[PDB]
Parts: structure tokens; sequence; C-alpha cells
RNA sequence: GACCGCAGCAGGACUCCGGGGUCAGCAGCCUCUAGCGCGGGAGCGAACGCGGCUCAGGGAAGUCGGCAAGCCGGCUCCGUAACCUCGGGAAAAGGAGUGGCUCUGACGGCGCCGGGUCAGAACUGGAACGGACGCGGGGAUCCCGACUGUUUACUAGAAAC
RNA sequence: GAGACCACCCGGCGCGGCGCUCCUGUACGGCGCAGAGCCCUGCGAUCGCCUGAGGGACGCGCCUGCAGAGCGCGG
């Protein structure tokens, strides 16, 4: 079961600290994804992390495209999560794609 | 009921909002907002700027 | 003055320079206080459009008006104010017009745009300004 | 010492202790006096506050500036959808104070209502009102208790529940209110009248008029911990004090050892329960109408929705009252307005000439959506 | 980066060698090389405090006192007073310009080849241009001490020495 | 809508879309018969058109997507 989904960086890192942005994206992202995968256990790609960490500490991208691939299971279930690249995020909405 | 004209930005004022400024030179210049009131008050041209009624009578848009 | 007259924001304090629009040989009339003010403790005096202000000629005004507090009516002021119609109003610069006691102005002409509120409350204001705005 | 100056204390200790409020939603508390032998009447209703709108008004104060002259006023629009009668309460008066006598209940309680007696309704018991709908659907129970409340009590008042699902809100559950039945001929009057109102609908526009003045009860705003320059308004302190400006600085003197209640202390600066007083009504109509905001100088559909909608709030559907001025409480707060207790016997008969339908959300240079549509052509 | 201060202490502690851009600059601001993330981390975004930012109208009315803040400032070209020990004052005071493009002259350089400054010009642009950075507010006096210097390490930098 | 922590008021939340509206001021790009000039067959700050465009949203309505109510703990 893989899910494609957006999240808002620029409203992840609303209400705190500028400096404080580009960690505190790579946080809302692992909880976003623990509410999209129903999982405990989020690793990100380093891709995400070059995709984060792009515009620097206080400018984080608005929005980022996620590929959760829920590899793992039977009593482990871990999330792996790369980024997808897209020229713009127009009528992208969550996409739930396939079956384990 | 009646309306007025932002003098700079030529866009109409409903009752109650906006401002009237009245010069040395006895006119009064009913601006629509704190943007066509600082637009006038820095002498930026109305035309130069494109959302006023005058650059786009200008470009023919409007007219 | 005439009538009641209604709060406006009061944007001239004590100490506010005002340029003077009468002709009587004064330039820049300096507020020593306000007619009619009761005040807070460290509040200072405040004067809106149409108030009765006692001012000073300053040096650059004619010797005979110089030296005496004299009384004299705000006529426009640059902070805006709101008219019971929701008018927001504002001049270019705040004003004065040198004023006996009584009402008689001591200058024959009032230069400029005049506010309503002083027009209203003085009559020779009123007949004396070119322009009412 | 003498003080040395004059200077009045800075805020009235009447509103003390500034505590966040503990009663669920503001409380009308007294209502309107009964003035027996009046037209029966109901006194109070429960509103959500919409929001601001501004009204050009003509004016007829005689002997005033403003007298013939048009006036743009604030306005305040609370969403009012209809309350429905649930229960009959009568209370005598006793040499206690008004002690209830008992309250019959309706044969019938909505769901919105019956989700306020319990924290979680899905996972509820739903035993609420079980035994008692199997006592009564005769009305057998209803009749021959309202006759108990007509023999003993005094003062007859009608419990009522808002209809949240016809509101933008996110509530609900509905609020129970108590609104007084007042200016019967007798008591036994009050309580026919109050049945005939039983499990039905009550409107705002049924409750008050136009020109009529009430009072907003509600909780204000909430500022959290402030400390004394805005809770109480004291001046700050020159520049170089050490510690900060921000201060009180001499809470008290040597003697009275104690700190007093009266000298300003840092707290809670919100969330107040209070009353504003002598509103008048504005305007009372559905939305349901297109032209409610509509007057003959509009000449354009306009009804109470802004374009671009209510900032903070929703869309208003169905009955609202538009009153003068403001009242305590942010938008969707709940809000009791009464009869006024004391209104104000001088006030200039209301005739709404322009009704502001312009965006709230930024600046709105358009009063209806289909004028943008217009100005902006393609 | 191990010395000395009770210590793996915002304190001291002598040198040597010193790239690029903008710049008059070894200034400020960014960077290559080289080094490298300091008695910890998460939340939350109350009062209040510390370090800043902006403020309508007024403009010292505040205060022991403009303390603090702010104005001012680079360069070019005008223009500049009383007084004076004739050296000063003086950056007195006070004006005007400044960007980008497209050029045009100068100047040594000739087998014409090599400069990057000084002028002048058009055309531009929400009525911008020292666009960050760096970077005097000014004037009228009065009292002392001529001056540059020195001083009470750890409360007095002064008119004292 | 409430808050230092709590408490409060609410509860199948939320997420991210799509409309509406608002903010800012006409996007990148293409084209040109604009452009002071230059020297070579190109360069050129700008300008005009497409374009009240593009971008943004914490406000309002909606769902075309994932979702969302403990077999927790007390009693």
């Amino acid at each position: 079961i893989v899910y494609e989904h957006t999240i808002r960086l620029n409203k992840a890192v609303r209400g705190k600290p500028s400096k404080k942005a580009a960690p505190i994206a790579i946080r809302a992202i692992r909880a976003q994804v623990e509410k999209l995968a129903k999982v405990e256990d989020v690793r990100l790609d380093p891709s995400v992390n070059v995709f984060v960490w792009s515009r620097g500490i206080r400018h984080v991208p608005r929005r980022i495209r996620l590929e959760v691939r829920l590899e793992g299971d039977d009593e482990h279930k871990f999330a792996y999560v790369i980024n997808k690249d897209v020229e713009n995020f127009k009528h992208l909405t969550t996409e739930k794609k396939g079956s384990e | 009921p009646r309306i007025e004209h932002c003098s700079f930005c030529s866009k109409p004022v409903y009752p109650g909002k906006g401002i009237c400024f009245v010069r040395n030179d006895s006119r009064v210049f009913r601006f629509c907002t704190s943007k066509c009131h600082r637009n006038f008050k820095m002498k930026r041209n109305p035309r130069k700027v494109r959302w006023t009624k005058t650059y786009r009578l200008l470009h023919n848009k409007d007219m | 003055g005439i009538g009641n007259k209604f709060r406006i924001s009061c944007g001239l304090p004590v100490g506010a320079v005002i340029n003077c629009a009468d002709n009587s040989g004064a330039k820049s009339l300096n507020m020593i206080a306000v007619k009619n003010w009761k005040g807070h403790l460290n509040r200072f005096p405040k004067a809106s459009v149409g108030d009765m202000v006692l001012i000073t000629v300053g040096r650059d005004g004619k010797p005979e008006l110089r030296r005496k507090v004299t009384p004299a009516v705000v006529v426009r002021q640059r902070k805006v104010w709101r008219r019971k119609d929701g008018v927001w109003i504002y001049f270019q610069d705040n004003a004065g017009v040198i004023i006996n006691p009584k009402g008689e102005l001591k200058g024959s002409s009032i230069t400029g745009p005049v506010a309503k509120e002083a027009a209203d409350r003085w009559p020779k204001i009123s007949t004396t300004a070119e322009c009412v705005h | 010492s003498h003080r040395k100056f004059s200077c009045c204390r800075k805020g009235n200790l009447g509103y003390l202790p500034r505590k966040r409020c503990t009663r669920g939603r503001g409380r009308c508390k007294t209502f309107p006096p009964d003035v027996q032998g009046a037209p029966i009447h109901l006194t109070a209703f429960l509103g959500y506050k919409a929001g601001c709108t501004h009204v050009m008004r003509f004016i007829d104060h005689r002997g005033s500036n403003l007298h013939n002259r048009q006036a743009i006023d604030q306005a305040t629009i609370i969403d009012a959808p209809p309350m429905i009668c649930t229960a009959i309460i009568g209370y005598a008066k006793t040499p206690k104070g008004l002690r209830a006598v008992t309250t019959v209940w309706a044969a019938h309680i909505a769901e919105p209502a019956m989700r306020r007696f319990y924290r979680n309704y899905f996972h509820a018991e739903k035993t609420a009102f079980s035994t008692y709908m199997k006592k009564a659907a005769d009305g057998t129970y209803i009749k021959e208790q309202l006759g108990r409340l007509k023999q003993h009590a005094d003062v007859i008042r009608i419990v009522a529940h808002t209809q949240p699902a016809l509101t933008p809100l996110k509530q609900k559950k509905a609020d129970i209110m108590e609104i007084q039945v007042n200016g019967g001929a007798n008591v036994a009057e009050k309580v026919d009248y109050a049945y005939a109102l039983m499990e039905k609908p009550i409107s705002i526009k049924d409750v008050f008029s136009v020109g009529a003045q009430i009072d907003t009860i509600s909780i204000t705003r909430g500022r959290g911990f402030e400390g004394v320059v805005t809770r109480w308004g004291v001046t700050r302190l020159p520049r170089k004090t050490r510690r900060g400006n921000r201060k009180v600085a001499c809470i008290g003197a040597w003697h009275p050892a104690n700190v007093q209640y009266t000298v300003a202390r840092a707290g809670q600066m919100g969330y107040f329960h209070r009353t504003d007083t002598n509103k008048q009504v504005f305007m009372i109509d559905t939305a349901e109408n297109p032209r409610c905001c509509t007057t003959e100088f509009d000449l354009t559909d306009k009804s109470i929705n802004p374009v671009g909608g209510f900032v903070n709030y929703g869309r208003v559907q169905g009955d609202f009252i538009m009153i003068k001025g403001t009242c305590p409480g942010p938008k969707r707060r709940p809000v009791v307005m009464r009869n006024a207790l004391l209104p104000h016997r001088n006030c200039p008969p209301v005739q709404l000439q322009w009704i502001s339908t312009a965006s709230k959300f930024g600046h709105g240079i358009f009063e209806t959506v289909e004028e943008r549509r217009q100005f902006y052509a393609k």
C-alpha cells in the first residue's frame, strides 16, 4: 500500500521560530506520515531531507509531494517516505494506491 | 446610495469607507484606501500603476 | 462658539506650533493652552478643529502681536477625524486664526481651506473662509 | 503623607474578582420585571455573534446637530436560529428567595438538547429521560404537573434549546436557556401560553421588536495572563526603571501590612461575564429573504451575508437580530439578549438607508459578488 | 583549544605567514583554502525581563538635566560667517547631483598595443540610485584648563597632575 | 471562540484539494512593426501585447482523496 500525499511545509513551520523551521518541518512530515500510514515508525529518505533543506533553515519550500511506501509489516510496519518532484501541486490530493 | 471615486485609484468608494484629504490648493481628494493615499503622497503616477482606472484607460482596457 | 460641539480626534496638544491662516501678520502660533480644558493628571491639554486655543505669536510675527497670550481657533488639523457621517477628513497642514474673546477675527482674511467644525462654531470664520471643507 | 496630586483610582472594583467566567455561557440572571397585565411576552433569547456591518441611518433626534441628517453607525449582527421550548419551570416567591416548584419537561426532547446532557454522545449510555418519556406521552403527566405550577408558582419561565445545526457553529449540543414568560394577566394564563409553545420553535422576531433596546450578556474575548498596564490601565513607569517599566511601583504603604484588593495586580484579562446595556435593535429579519439588507436606495438584491462570508463565522442562514454598536464577546460566542431593564428614554428612531454587504475579509469595494464580476469583466 | 586565574572559567597571554568580490581600505558585509558545529535536548508561543523592530497627530510639553533613542553621514560640484595667536575657524552654515543601459572623448601606449580612471552625452525607471554595508546632527554663548599628553587596576579621566 | 502548566468550551478531528473572496500589482516565457545607440549582422537597460495577470492566503462555502468515535484507564 503506497500513499502519495502533499504536506504544506509553510503551514507546519507557522507559529515557530524561523531559525527552527527546516528541522521543525522534518518533525512535522514524520508526524503527518504517521497519521496517513497509521504506523508508529517513519523513515525519511535523504532525498526528502535534501528537498526540505534546499532553501535553507529559515525558508522551507511551500509544499512537498511525498511517496509513503508501507514497506515492513508482520509486527514492524515502518513507513519509507521519498520525495516525488512535481511541476505544480495543482489538483493534487492524497492517492492511496495498491494493497499489501 | 451615493458613491465617490478614489481620486488616484478611480475605483468607487462605498459610503463609510475611505478618507478625504483637503489640499492647500482647495481641492478635496477622496481616497478609497491607505494604498490610494500613500501612492498619491509619494508622487507615484496614477498611470504607471496598472490597477488604477487611469492606466487602464490609457491602455484602452477600461474605455 | 455656537451650539454643542461633537468630540473629534484632538490632533494638537500643547506645544504644537501651528501656521497662521489670518493676514494679521502672524506666521506661526505657539499653543500655550486650550480654552475649556479640565484635564487629568499628566495629560497634556489637547485641542481639535473648532477649539479656542490661547497661543503666542512667534519671533517671525509682527512685534505688536508678539509677547501677548492671545486667543485663536484651530481651523485645520493634520490628524484624521471622523465626522458623525462617517467621513474621515484630514488637512495638509494644522492652522489657526487669531480671534478676540468675543468671536471677531483680528485678521481681515483667512487663507486656504477651513474646516466645517470651525465654520459652524464661529460665524465670522464661515463668512471669511473662501472654502469650507 | 498626602498623594500630592489628584487622580482617580484606575479601574472598577465592582468587576473584581477579574477571573475567568465559571458559568458555561453568559447567564441572564435578572429578567425584566413582570408588570402583570401587560401583553403576554417572552423576555430573552440566545444568539451567536456573527460580525459587524456599519449602516447609514436617517437621524430624527430633535435639538441635535444630527437632526434630519444621515449618520453611518456600527451594527452587530447576532445570528439567532429559532430556539425550541423543551420545559415549563415555575418558581414560588419564598421567604428564602425564588424557589423552583418543579420543571415539567416536554413529552419528547430533541436530540440537540439531549446531546447537552452527555459529555460524548456516541459512547454515552443514552439513559437520560428514558423513564420520563414513558410516564408522559399520554399528556396526563404533563397536564397534572402543569396544574401544580399554576397553584404554587409565582414566576413562570420556559426552558428552550438552540438549534446548532442551523448555525455555522461546531457545537452539535444545544444550549439550554430559561426565558421568563412575563406580563400575563395571571400565572395560569402564563402556564397556558407556555404550553402553547411547548415542543414548538420560538423566533427572535416574535420575542423582540425593531427600535426596542436589549441588553446583550456574553463572555468577553480572552487575552490570557496580562500585566497591570493592559489589565488595569496603570501608567507605564519611566524608561530608566530597572526590572522594567510595565509595573505598579508601590503595592501599598508599610501599614496596612498586607497588600490590599484595591491595588492593581497581574492575572487573567479576558473571558469575563459582562452585560452590555441599552442597545437598539436596528433590524430583525431572516437570511432566507434575499432583500433583507436592501433598502430603497440600494436597488440591488443584497442579503445579510457579506461578499466573502462573515470572517471568523459562517453563512448566518435563517433569522438574525442586528443591533446598534457592539456586544460583549468574540464571533461565534453565545450571547443572551434580554429586554432592557432601564432603556435610554431619549433615543433616535431607526430608519436604515444602506447596510454594507461589502467584504469584511480584506477591504471590499463590491457590495455584491455580481458587481465584482461586472467590474473585473473577464 | 593542554598556560595562568580553585575549573575543560564570555577573563587574560608574545609572535610568524596572510587568497577572492564590493570597497579609499588590512573597515563593514559575503566567500575559496583550512577548520568545524561549545555544562544538553524537546515542546509551548502567558505575564514580565533582556536584545531588537515599527508607530497616527504633536514634537521635550517628559526629566535634576534631551539620559536614552533618533536626525546627520560616502563621493562630486557649488557655496561658506563672526572671530583669530593669521597657521585656523571649516566638513562652518547652506544648496545640487548620484542607478542601469547605449555611447563619446581624453591620457600614455605605434610593429599600434596597453591601461581604468577622469569628463561629457542620449535613452530609460511606481518620483529610483552612498538602495545592504560602512558612515559628523548643526548653530549661538558662558565658566574652567592654552594645547598633545598623565591620573586614582576594582565607584571620581576632571576644572586635578 | 480558551490557555504559563492546568482549567475551560467543544468533538468522528484533521489533512489537502476545489470554488468564492481578499492581498499584491501585471508572472516566467513567447512575440514585436518599441528602444538611445554601436559595430557587426548581431547586441542592447528598458518598453508594449498576451496579462486586474501570476503568486499567496490563517477568511467563507464545498468534498472529487486519504481519513476520522479504544479491545486505553477508571468506575
